[PDB]
RNA sequence: UAGGAGCUAGCCGUCGAAGGUGGGACAAAUGAUUGGGGUGAAGUCGUAACAAGGUAGCCGUAUCGGAAGGUGCGGCUGGAU
RNA sequence: CGGUACCUAAUCAGAAAGCCACGGCUAACUACGUGCCAGCAGCCGCGGUAAUACGUAGGUGGCAAGCGUUAUCCGGAAUUA
RNA sequence: AUGGAGAGUUUGAUCCUGGCUCAGGAUGAACGCUGGCGGCGUGCCUAAUACAUGCAAGUCGAGCGAACGGACGAGAAGCUUGCUUCUCUGAUGUUAGCGGCGGACGGGUGAGUAACACGUGGAUAACCUACCUAUAAGACUGGGAUAACUUCGGGAAACCGGAGCUAAUACCGGAUAAUAUUUUGAACCGCAUGGUUCAAAAGUGAAAGACGGUCUUGCUGUCACUUAUAGAUGGAUCCGCGCUGCAUUAGCUAGUUGGUAAGGUAACGGCUUACCAAGGCAACGAUGCAUAGCCGACCUGAGAGGGUGAUCGGCCACACUGGAACUGAGACACGGUCCAGACUCCUACGGGAGGCAGCAGUAGGGAAUCUUCCGCAAUGGGCGAAAGCCUGACGGAGCAACGCC
RNA sequence: UAAGGAACUCGGCAAAAUGACCCCGUAACUUCGGGAGAAGGGGUGCUCUUUAGGGUUAACGCCCAGAAGAGCCGCAGUGAA
């Protein structure tokens, strides 16, 4: 279950840490998302250096919620955490390398470029 | 490192050579088996050899090596080929 | 100059260091088990006062001696002759 | 053929093989040159309550294959 | 079966640059912030001290002062009367 | 690296010289637009209807591949004992 | 010991003190009109900025299974009548590679570098030495393998996958001829620690190819092979000095203070451990902070003598950072693995690595470094008889009052 | 009660979370007393071994342990309150 005022971590090294969220677009009345969507949030800790910065306005993209899904297949994918990655309304990332394992329904997403970018993808 | 060092010296070609066999482990510029002379062995004259003639004894016998062009003119004076006249003796 | 030098240095060390497992080995089950067992003033006590002296002519030609407790090990053994 | 024989003077006890040598000397200066005493020591600890503890002696302590005295001995002579 | 002891396949503790956490330190911008001097006509003040600077007074010294200046108690000459 | 050097001499009085100023000290001349203006301007200047000096000038000065500076040490100045 | 005005050096000026532009030189030099020529010497300061790498380290079938082709003979013509389409040699050459190699150095940098890091001088009872010289053995050797040679799929990919297999100068199964090996009595020296005295038991192979004319081995000469010795050679441990300077840095330190027993350095240790005193270290400013490759180097005060590293020379440390191990005799390697790290590129996702400190220039800059300069011409050396390459070592080509002649 | 975690609300009312004991560590500011349980950490089961005791000591024994390891089990060891 993913909501807006929830805690989000990043996984990316644009120079953001942490953040929360504001929305979750779509349409009128949307409420709620997962893994394969684009959110808009604001970073309440962000890493030294970097881009993007603390007290900021960002878009992002869901990887690997721990509401994981079922597919076609009949068949279903899990975590135990959840996380995002910011872009730059391209489908293209800030920070560029990225850590730990994604799904592989952002094909669809028309991330690929991230996927490429990415370690093992599931 | 180990033959006859035909050793680079002097101003805009001024190659004022020295008699010289590098150690072992040092290079043209380094430290050596030992100093024999202040000669260009490449002298307009010819090779022109004025060495430590009595120093045949040592670095003959312990480490040095001519190189096909001095091994002639240190036996010419007595010293290269004659060593081994000395070791037959 | 990019060449070739990482492939090899495995295969000869194993004609080399691995042969230092193959001849070697003898020494170091021996420090463990054998020769920990040789030791003590066992069954088979000290036997290198003759057992050395005649066979490191003739097979037992070993070579990892060094010094400063008797040898590094094991070389001070003829003392009974 | 021959190596360090200083003298000194002794200090501390303990085991093993003493003498604790605090030798004195001269240093000077360049302009005006004023040789001044100065010291310099090597700490070990007691023969084997031989060396008396206070003693102006001929000094050094043997060769090391333990860890408290230092290098090489020659002979003690003098107490102070 | 090396099975005994063994090391890899398995278990008991080690540091490791690394990695990221945490409080101080230095800074740099500087904050609708902020103290010392100088500086550029000194318009601000008398030429305040230098002719006892118009009244010799002074030195430590309560004292207030936008600025030349002033009143209290202990040592002093660095003074014309 | 060199059909270049050495050489014929081919060659002809030929094919090869600027500084602050023209200021006391800056030796470079007095002048004008110059009237403490412009501005050259090194110790210091000049300049106000008689500028030598601002600007300019033919020469023009100290040496010449020459002309003045910039960071370092010291002469200067043992003004570092 | 040979140097030496200040144009001046305050006030009303007379005078003392004072410090003082400046004018002279040189500088990694450099800033503001190019000339007769030439010549010197030199060389990324900023830009130890990222570095693209090119190329940046290569030498030996004169080791052999030699594979390949292939010399040479080269059946038979395969007949628009000239092949080795054949015999065996199958030499020489990548040899398929298996092997001897170095590669830290010719090359680079001073990042770092508190103490012999080096400058710079000692004592050493603190000794070992692929490449190396010389005196003593021959050129006895397991060839399992091993690419030789074959076999099994994958993904563009990175690069792997299963199945077997010959030679070597590879090395290795078994005996050997050189202080070999460390004990019985054998000496004293620097007490510790050396001194070989004893008797050598203990060293023990091999690498034979290319092989000269021949004796095809003498010594297998070559240039590659096994065994004591020393030694060239280098490094090698123990003391003084600069081995750090600096309290608006002071009280410093706790198996501590570095012998005995176990362990280990060619040597030797608290290097760890069972014992030793809280001791030891001290305003010798220890602690700690700052800093460090070090010397000459130059200029130069009258002499006193000194500050001097850019270069330039010598002597340390580092070579994408770091960490474990391997190693070449020694490597943490200018052009070695696993790597974290970091980014780089690729991605067809399955994962792979790259990798400027050689030397040019690339972005860049600057006042400054030429020119992604020339070629090994010569000399140089590593491996290699012979011969070869590296050359970005070397030398050179341009650059220039930076400074002149 | 998944998952999310004060968006509810006038307002985290409410509920939730905390707690026991042991150990280590606890700043600011101070009317010096304190703050302070500051904070922040870490720990507790069962068995065999002594360690050697608190002695339960008569003494190892009796339990807790001197409190030391070694081991057994589970998601879980002040397993409740």
């Amino acid at each position: 279950m993913i909501q807006q005022e929830t805690r989000l971590k990043v996984a990316d090294n644009s120079g953001a840490r942490e953040v929360l969220t504001i929305k979750v677009l779509g349409g009128s009345g949307r409420k709620t998302a997962n893994i394969g969507d684009v959110i808009v949030c604001t970073v309440k800790n962000a890493t030294p250096g970097g881009v993007v910065k603390k007290g900021d306005v960002v878009k992002a993209v869901i990887v690997r919620t721990k509401s994981g899904v079922r597919r076609n297949d009949g068949s279903y994918i899990k975590f135990d955490e959840n996380a995002c990655v910011i872009i730059r309304d391209d489908k293209g990332p800030r920070g560029t390398r990225i850590f730990g394992p994604v799904a592989r329904e952002l094909r669809e997403g028309n991330f690929m470029k991230i996927v490429s970018l990415a370690p093992e993808v599931l | 490192a180990v033959k006859i060092r035909l050793t680079r010296l002097g101003s805009k070609r001024n190659p004022f050579y020295r008699i010289v066999v590098a150690d072992a482990r040092s290079p043209r510029d380094g430290r050596i088996i030992e100093q024999i002379g202040t000669y260009n062995p490449t002298s307009a004259n010819a090779p022109e050899i004025k060495v430590d003639e009595a120093l045949a004894l040592k670095w003959l016998n312990d480490g040095a090596k001519p190189t096909d062009t001095v091994h002639n003119i240190l036996s010419k004076e007595g010293i290269m080929k004659k060593f081994d006249e000395q070791k037959k003796a | 100059a990019n060449i070739k030098s990482a492939i090899k240095r495995v295969k000869t060390t194993e004609k080399a260091e691995a042969r230092n497992i193959s001849q070697k080995s003898a020494m170091r089950t021996a420090v463990k088990n054998a020769k920990t067992a040789v030791s003590n003033n066992a069954d088979n006590k000290n036997e290198l006062v003759s057992l050395a002296v005649k066979l490191v002519d003739k097979a037992a030609q070993s070579n990892l001696i060094h010094s400063n407790k008797a040898d590094r090990i094991k070389s001070q053994l003829m003392t009974a002759n | 053929n021959d190596r360090k024989v200083y003298v000194g003077k002794v200090v501390s006890d303990k085991m093993d093989k003493t003498i604790t040598v605090l030798v004195e000397t001269y240093k000077t200066h360049k302009l005006y040159g004023k040789r001044v005493k100065y010291s310099k020591k090597y700490k070990t600890h007691d023969e084997n309550n031989s060396a008396k503890l206070g003693d102006i002696v001929k000094i050094q302590e043997t060769r090391p294959l333990s860890a408290t005295k230092r290098f090489r001995l020659v002979e003690i002579v003098e107490e102070s």
